[PDB]
């Protein structure tokens, strides 16, 4: 069944689950040709597969070579996503395989179900949550590793850094989605808030700054204010 | 010509025989149906006047024996029975008083509708879908579920149609996931035609049987099967030419026979829009497309 806000805390129980977001798999720039036409050029993409309880992100880099000589790429991209997610599940030990995979876009349902036929007890579900995982490429270290790739590549991250040492998975996911929503709403301003104190650094093995508990409270308030400010600007409120 | 003798008609009922129907009143002097033509297959069906719930009926081949109908006051339905003693049957069916209380099967000579609807339907295959080996005839009703439906609860009383499931390992070769889901030719040609049905005649026969069970009994699982078998062909880029041409004829006569007021429940809008306007074989169903657009434009 579809996931939403009534059964929201279920995301953080002990049944292993993965979110899959495909919005950055097939990425293009749009430019003008010599004849005056308009042409696309693909750039490297990624699949965003996240365990919301543990923070484990399986970032599969989609190199532009996979599109070469292929037709109907937006359709193919959904099947490619499903093929790689299935391969990921097959590569995990049984006790690490998910009980549910939640896709952020309903068009991923049939491709993933078909690729997952060998796993009949893994439920494939849409969600009614509007999740901002399309802004994953606004996280600098994720964008860097995707753009530098010269071949298909799987990169592993903990998208919560060390937060679970101090807060619950529920709270960590809420912080993640607030940060990503801010980066999706006003990327340059969200990036500014996070870099504004150069003495609070990002550890080599982290994605986000080493804020104290009180600093995170301030940062989260600044991100909420950014989102509300943009809403008012957009709707003249 | 063949006769279907009725011991009596104790309860008011609408009786169908093949594509025809008439009414019998409670305790009317009714002793059955005479003058039935050439019967490779026939179906006799019932809907009680005092309780339209459960339509039910019997598929039979006059060549496989002598079939009569008798009402059972305990189970409350008209039951088909076979008589092994031919002399006795010949004697009841040739009695001119009995024959005067029988309605004549009304075959217009121009009409070929019944053999267009049932050409590929065979009793031997019906009896594998409807498993009741001690009888030469086969009971179907409005409520009987299909094996597939049961897999998603009395296996004796089930419709054992060939299971068709587009998202199953049987339909999808490992390593060909996208290919086989978008083009069902493998599933049609290798799995179904070569593997299970063996030829297109057996395929069309189950398709036609499913349609007729859906129309005559309002059997939902039969309607699902009919549409599934249509969608499997239309969603295949590679289909023998003879099979496409024959499909257009088969569907044309099914749409032509369908009651006009039954389209909101016997036709699946999604499937028919895909087959007629989006599928690989859209342009291969000219006659079906033309009758659907003029007879049932609202569905499209
Ligand atoms: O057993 C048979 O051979 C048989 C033939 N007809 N019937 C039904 C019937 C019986 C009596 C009078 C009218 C019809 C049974």
């Amino acid at each position: 069944g579809a996931m939403n806000s009534s059964n929201y805390a279920e995301l953080f129980n002990n049944d292993i689950k993965l979110f899959v977001d495909d919005t950055n798999v097939y990425r293009v720039t749009v430019h003008k040709t010599f004849e005056g036409n308009v042409a696309t050029k693909a750039i490297n993409g990624c699949i965003f597969t996240l365990n919301p309880k543990t923070g484990h992100l399986f970032l599969k880099i989609i190199h532009t070579s996979v599109w070469a000589g292929q037709k109907r790429l937006s359709q193919l991209a959904k099947w490619k996503t499903a093929e790689e997610v299935s391969a990921l599940v097959r590569s995990l030990p049984k006790e690490e395989q998910p009980k549910q995979i939640i896709v952020t876009r309903k068009a991923m349902l049939d491709p993933l179900e078909v690729h997952m036929l060998d796993f009949p007890n893994i439920a494939i579900r849409p969600t009614e949550l509007r999740l901002p995982f399309s802004a994953a490429m606004s996280i600098d270290k994720l964008s860097d590793v995707v753009m530098k790739a010269t071949e298909p590549q799987m990169v592993l991250f903990n998208i919560y850094d060390d937060w679970l040492d101090r807060i619950s998975s529920y709270t960590a996911f809420s912080r993640l989605t607030l940060l990503l929503r801010a980066l999706k709403t006003n990327e340059e301003s969200a990036k500014m808030i996070l870099l504004s104190d150069p003495t609070i650094t990002i550890k080599s093995y982290h994605l986000w700054p080493s804020f104290t508990d009180e600093q995170w409270i301030t940062i989260e308030s600044q991100m909420r204010d950014l989102i509300l400010t943009e809403y008012g600007r957009k709707y003249n409120v | 010509m063949n006769t279907v003798p009725f011991t009596s008609a104790p309860i008011e009922v609408t009786i169908g025989i093949d594509q025809y129907s008439f009414n019998v009143k409670e305790n009317q002097p009714f002793h059955g149906i005479k003058d039935i033509p050439i019967g490779h297959v026939h179906v006799i069906h019932f809907q009680h006047a005092d309780n339209s719930s459960m339509r039910y009926g019997y598929w039979f081949d006059c060549r496989m024996g002598n079939f009569y109908i008798q009402y059972d006051p305990k189970d409350g339905l008209y039951k088909m029975m076979e008589e092994r003693d031919g002399a006795k049957f010949e004697n009841i069916v040739h009695n001119f008083k009995e024959r005067q209380m029988m309605v004549s099967y009304p075959k217009i000579d121009e009409d070929d509708t019944w053999y267009n609807l049932t050409e590929f339907v065979q009793m031997d295959k019906i009896r594998k879908i409807v498993r009741k080996d001690e009888n030469q005839f086969s009971y179907v009703d409005s409520s009987m579920t299909t094996v597939q439906e049961n897999e998603l609860s009395d296996p004796a009383h089930s419709l054992n149609y060939t299971v068709i499931n587009f998202k199953s390992r049987e339909a999808i070769r490992p390593g060909h996931e996208m290919e086989d889901f978008l083009d069902k030719s493998y599933y049609l040609n290798t799995v179904m035609l070569q593997g299970i049905f063996k030829n297109s005649s057996n395929y069309f026969g189950e398709l036609q049987f499913a349609f007729l069970n859906a129309m005559f009994f309002g059997n939902y699982g039969s309607s699902l099967q009919w549409h599934a078998m249509i969608e499997l062909i239309c969603s295949s880029a590679t289909v023998p030419k003879h099979m496409l041409d024959k499909l257009d004829e088969i569907l044309y006569y099914q749409i032509k026979t369908l009651p006009e007021q039954y389209s909101d429940i016997l036709l699946n809008e999604r499937v028919w829009n895909i087959c007629l306007y989006s599928s690989f074989q859209k342009n291969s169903l000219h006659n079906t497309e033309k009758i659907m657009e003029n007879k049932y434009p609202e569905l499209l």
